[PDB]
RNA sequence: CGGUCCGGCCGGGAACUCAAAGGAGACUGCCAGUGAUAAACUGGAGGAAGGUGGGGAUGACGUCAAGUCAUCAUGGCCCUUACGACCAGGGCUACACACGUGCUACAAUGGCGCAUACAAAGAGAAGCGACCUCGCGAGAGCAAGCGGACCUCAUAAAGUGCGUCGUAGUCCGGAUUGGAGUCUGCAACUCGACUCCAUGAAGUCGGAAUCGCUAGUAAUCGUGGAUCAGAAUGCCACGGUG
């Protein structure tokens, strides 16, 4: 999927992530950085991650690293 | 030593007229003149749509011959190098001068 | 002075020089079993010395670049036979009536422009 | 149906080209682009000049503009008033040093641009295209030219319905390669849409 | 003949009758005759029980058969678990790696039905 | 094409040469040099803090004129359209109806 | 074929024999374009052929050629609405053309081995009329003697 | 020919292949038959080429209020603190289905392994990128030449020689999916290409019906190019066999 030199990741929902850790668990964490890998540092964590027009709220398990979190919000609704 | 120059125009009737004056000016002026050699001509093609709006199989098809001469000039006298440089060649070929 | 002869089919240009005595063929510094695998290739360069004589009367030195298989073989076949009336030119009558001297026009045609190949054309569909 | 454009067609055969420079992938695109621009200021700019022809040439890292115009006098100026102010931006606008040229166009009624474009300044002046054409043609024929043919499409007279008329004199022939046929396009842009020009002026063969 | 998972190996050529085991295609089967020191083109008859116990310990090493299919299964229900976009769709039964559905998805949809 | 998505390309290729030709250039060979730096380096992160019109891979090929962004050629820098337009016109060197 | 009256094309003789019978035999049976890979199957199998049924390898093949060469055929003609098959006798050179033809389509349809083999064991059958090749010029006399009215 | 590191590679040679400018040549001209002694056709000679030699470009008056106000231009209309404009994420890639165009197949005229002969036409400096080195590999590091008949992309593949499989849903066929990666790009979840390992669907030649093609054509086999950061089974172009 992508070369092995880093993993990638948002600035402004990589100081998000850090600002959640110290201060303790928040409210579901508001972003649009559906193209950011999913770091151990984030289990726990609930992050709303946009899927166009709403914010889907998914918690982050050990087994959701390495994944990314657009994987975790559906783009098209389909009945 | 020797001077080498490369010419590069679309127009072939353009061309071989200019090398014509380059190779007379040299051999009047005393000089071993190799060529007018006759390098292969590169022939860009287009095939460009003809309708603003559908029709696939309609096109236009196009191409830029760029024709090639090759002039070297073995004795470089200066009789022949100042003739040479206050020569009036045509606008529209390009001369490549190699040492 | 060598005896010499051009003969070209398709795409493919070959060179033939002819010197009397023995029944040597040497195509590109190699032999004529060497270089064609097929022996109908290797017929067809025999043909001009079967209405002409020659078993071992006349050597050959050819160079062929371009084309393939039977484009090369072909054009060989042309050159010998061009090479031939260099040295008589009494033989073109033997040489016209097994059809040698004749250069084969066929060349591959175009691709156009709306079509799948040269001529084939797309599948055409009603509704 | 539809015919292949006269001048295209003929370029290299019996029609020269308008552009005579040359240029390697690299600033092909880059002269293409000012080629345009300094035709769009000088047609612009010499809009009443009557300017039929614009070639430009590209000797060294210099242009070289020779304006083909009917009316060199307004063109040149008072003794090379107006040559220095459009040199001085044609120097701008190509970036290399400019040097203009201006030819004479003898007979304009023998000019395909110039015939079209007076057609069009006509048809914006509120004349009967009828009178325009035949004028045209009439004009054309006294003059020396072998043949004529002149078009005139889209709200003729300003009818809810576009048509297209043509009139035609003498020899046309669009087939024959070594025919001298001088094609040109105008825009009247009048106040019921935009009326297309067409000429074609036969001179002769070879 | 019988290897590793059970299967019964025909008898026909080493390397062929080696790709017969889930888990082991055309390159294992290669490197497997090759650390053993074996021949590719030899039947089963000749090779004795001495040289098939050999390939049995050679095959042990790389996960083979019904410890394979669990493996793959349980990499396929960790997705659905998940709850990802790869998941849902190993779920709904249609192409996972982002394949058109609009036409030609038979493989994954099954045959189709009015 | 509109005046607003022919504006968008001049910020594109104005920040492709400011940023991603002397500076983005830097720190992304710099995140590729193996031998120096092989985890504490942030010029991954840096990169995004910088505008996103200043990637080259950004601008769209347009005709110089129009502004169409399909049926671009690189080498007259023009759509389809208006190559056949100005060829037909001789204003374009060289270029001719072509046959073999 | 409306106006223009052409001839037929004179194609180069066999590389073996000299052949122009095999020749076409040869192209009938030829794909794709491979005449290399066409006639090493049509050798193969007439040197499998004549070896299996006493030699003469040109005279092997005439005598399977002569079982499956026909006299006659229908030709297809709507004259008032109604398709009538009018039997018209068939031209010597389209005879062996035929015969090639049902030869090497027999041979396809069989379930042998190789092409070689597949060829060999029909142009075996022909000369003993006792194939598929043989059955289609009977089913092309059954045609003929039927319609014989309409001649 | 002189000299051999046996490479046109170096003196040289302007013969030849080729390259690209100019020119000749084919016109029913000659002979014969047919035909109103005509037009023309048929056949023959000579000729590299014969009856418009092969291919292309070239599309009359007009027809369908045919297609395009989304290339552009433009009459009129409509919005003008919004139908304008900027931005992030998403969609154009959805999937019970139906139709059109293609690719790949169903195999021994074939699959696989090793050895090996012969093309043409293109592209290239914000580029083509050798050699060397590392990796099974996609690639990576290092780094020549070349704005190019010089250098690079780039090993043509069918074919040929030998060996294997032996009519088996198979050593056919590759879909689908699992695991691990590579590269481009701020960024490959939606939704890139490619590789490595494993998986091994349907399909054993297609109903009614229907399409292309008259010769270097069909059929088949590879090669290049435009667009393009990346993304071809499409398109445009090239020769091989035939
Ligand atoms: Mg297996
Ligand atoms: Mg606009
Ligand atoms: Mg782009
Ligand atoms: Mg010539
Ligand atoms: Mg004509
Ligand atoms: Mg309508
Ligand atoms: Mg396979
Ligand atoms: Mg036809």
């Amino acid at each position: 999927r992508s070369l092995k030199k880093g993993p990638f990741i948002d600035l402004h929902l990589l100081k998000k992530v850090e600002k959640a850790v110290e201060s303790g668990d928040k409210k579901p964490l508001r972003t649009w950085s559906r193209r950011s890998t999913i770091f151990p540092n984030m289990i726990g964590l609930t992050i709303a991650v946009h899927n166009g027009r709403q914010h889907v709220p998914v918690f982050v398990t050990d087994e959701m690293v390495g994944h990314k979190l657009g994987e975790f919000a559906p783009t098209r609704t389909y009945r | 030593q020797r001077i080498r120059i490369r010419l590069k125009a679309f127009d072939h009737r353009l061309i071989d007229q200019a090398t014509a004056e380059i190779v007379e000016t040299a051999k009047r002026t005393g000089a071993q003149v190799r060529g007018p050699i006759p390098l292969p001509t590169r022939k860009e093609r287009f095939t460009v749509l003809i309708s603003p709006h559908v029709n696939k199989d309609a096109r236009d098809q196009y191409e830029i011959r760029t024709h090639l001469r090759l002039v070297d000039i073995v004795e470089p006298t200066e009789k022949t190098v100042d003739a040479l440089m206050r020569l009036d060649l045509a606008a529209g070929v390009d001369v490549q001068i190699s040492l | 002075n060598q005896y010499y002869g051009t003969g070209r089919r398709k795409s493919s240009a070959a060179r033939v020089f002819i010197k009397p005595g023995n029944g040597k063929i040497v195509i590109n510094q190699r032999s004529l079993e060497q270089y064609f695998g097929r022996e109908t290739a290797r017929m067809v360069v025999r043909q001009p010395l079967e209405l002409v004589d020659m078993v071992e009367k006349l050597d050959l030195y050819i160079t062929v670049k371009g084309g393939g298989i039977s484009g090369q073989a072909g054009a060989i076949r042309h050159g010998i036979t061009r090479a031939l009336m260099e040295y008589d030119e009494s033989l073109r009558s033997e040489l016209r009536k097994a059809g040698f001297v004749t250069r084969d026009a066929r060349q591959v045609e175009r691709k156009k422009v709306g079509l799948r190949k040269a001529r084939r054309r797309p599948q055409f569909s009603k509704r | 149906g539809q015919k292949v454009h006269p001048n295209g067609i003929r370029l290299g055969i019996v029609k020269p080209w308008n552009s005579t420079w040359f240029a390697n992938t690299k600033e092909f695109a880059d002269n293409l682009d000012s080629d345009f621009k300094v035709r769009q200021y000088l047609t612009k700019e010499l809009a009443k000049a009557s300017v039929s022809r614009i070639v430009i040439e590209r000797p060294a890292k210099s242009i070289r503009v020779t304006i083909h115009t009917a009316r060199p006098g307004i063109v040149i100026g008072k003794k090379g008033e107006d040559v220095e102010k459009l040199r001085k931006v044609v120097a701008d606008i190509a970036g290399v040093p400019a040097q203009i040229n201006i030819a004479e166009v003898r007979k304009p009624e023998l000019d395909a641009k110039l015939v079209a474009d007076s057609i069009t300044s006509q048809l914006e002046r509120r004349v009967m295209f009828r009178r325009a054409m035949k004028r045209a043609v009439q004009n054309a024929m006294r003059l020396g030219a072998k043949g004529i043919k002149v078009e005139v499409s889209g709200r003729l007279g300003g009818a809810e319905i576009a048509r297209t008329e043509w009139y035609r004199e003498g020899r046309v022939p669009l087939h024959t390669l070594r025919a001298d046929i001088d094609y040109n396009t105008s825009e009247a842009h009048t106040t019921y849409g935009v009326i297309g020009v067409k000429v074609w002026i036969f001179k002769g063969e070879i | 003949a019988r290897i590793a998972g059970i299967n019964i190996p025909d008898h026909k050529h080493a390397v062929i009758a080696l790709t017969s085991i889930y888990g082991v295609g055309k390159t294992r089967s290669k490197a497997i005759l090759a650390a053993a020191g074996i021949a590719e083109d030899v039947k089963i008859s000749e090779l004795s029980e001495g040289q098939i116990d050999t390939l049995r310990d050679e095959v042990a090493k790389f996960v083979v058969e019904g410890d394979l299919r669990r493996e793959i299964s349980m990499s396929i229900k960790r997705l659905m678990d998940l709850g990802c976009y790869r998941g849902l769709r190993h779920r709904r039964g249609l192409p996972v790696r982002g394949q058109r559905t609009k036409t030609n998805a038979r493989t994954r949809k099954g045959p189709r039905k009015p | 094409a509109k005046q607003s998505m022919k504006a968008r390309e001049v910020k594109r290729v104005a920040l492709a040469d400011k940023y991603f030709a002397k500076r983005a250039e830097l720190k992304a060979i710099i995140s590729d040099v193996n031998a120096s730096d092989e985890d504490r380096w942030n010029a991954v992160l840096k990169l995004q803090t910088l505008p996103r019109d200043s990637s080259p891979s950004r601008q769209r090929n347009r005709c110089r004129q129009t502004g169409r962004p399909h049926g671009f050629l690189r080498k007259f820098g023009l759509s389809r359209i208006k190559v056949r337009e100005a060829a037909m016109r001789g204003e374009i060197p060289g270029l001719k109806k072509a046959s073999w | 074929p409306r106006r223009r009256v052409i001839g037929q094309r004179k194609i180069l003789p066999d590389p073996k024999f000299g052949s122009e019978l095999l020749a076409k035999f040869v192209n009938i049976l030829m794909v794709d374009g491979k005449k290399s890979t066409a006639e090493s199957i049509v050798y193969s199998a007439l040197e499998t052929l004549a070896q299996r049924s006493g030699k003469s390898e040109l005279e092997a093949f005439e005598v399977a050629l002569e079982n499956v060469r026909p006299t006659v055929e229908v030709k297809s003609r709507r004259v008032g609405g109604s398709t009538y098959q009018v039997p018209v006798e068939v031209r010597p050179v389209r005879r062996n053309a035929l015969a090639m033809r049902w030869i090497v389509e027999a041979a396809r349809k069989r379930g042998d081995k190789s092409m070689a083999l597949r060829l060999a064991n029909e142009l075996s059958d022909a000369a003993e009329n006792k194939g598929t090749a043989v059955k289609k010029r009977e089913d092309v006399h059954r045609m003929a003697e039927a319609n014989k009215a309409f001649a």
